[PDB]
């Protein structure tokens, strides 16, 4: 049997943060709290449509994640270790399908790592560059005015 | 390239 967790972050009204980015209009989206097993950690990703106008990461979407307070938290080791597997899934037909996607590997020296001392960390860890938005009009990322985004976490 | 820490 696996033992990775895995969260599907459904993004509805997609093409509304896609109009307010066009509008110069700020998007900055917080996944629901989720854990990464039973016993798990607690994270929440945090995506961003930075402006067209976006010194050093215009026009592209920026994806993080964010440790928090969890329920198991005294029974899990602290830092984090392990990897984490960031997704924008394609959506497109039947045949072949790339996804886009990225995997990092924890840094425990860094605070984002840690358990916070609020529910959530103010610390994350991810990509300011993580997928231009030119890629979304290359395949069908979006399907439905939704985008899927999947994280597993493998400690 | 490789991911960073960023405080938000």
């Amino acid at each position: 049997q696996q033992c990775n967790g895995i969260y599907i972050w459904k993004i509805g009204n997609f093409g509304m943060h896609l109009k307010c980015q066009e509008e110069e209009k700020p998007v900055v989206i917080h996944s629901p709290g989720f854990y990464t097993g039973k016993p798990g950690y607690k994270l929440c990703m945090r995506l961003h449509l930075q402006l067209p106008t976006a010194q050093r990461c215009a026009n592209y979407i920026s994806l993080f994640v964010h440790t928090m307070q969890g329920e198991y938290d005294s029974h899990l080791p602290w830092p984090f270790q392990g990897t984490i597997r960031l997704t924008i899934l394609d959506q497109s037909e039947a045949p072949v399908r790339q996804n886009h996607e990225e995997i990092m590997d924890a840094k425990p020296e860094l605070l984002a790592f840690q358990r916070p001392t609020i529910p959530r960390n103010p610390k994350g860890f991810g990509y300011v560059t993580f997928m231009h938005l030119e890629a979304l009009r290359q395949r069908t990322f979006i399907k439905d005015d939704t985008l899927l985004v999947r994280c597993e976490v493998s400690t | 390239q490789m991911p960073t820490e960023d405080e938000y």
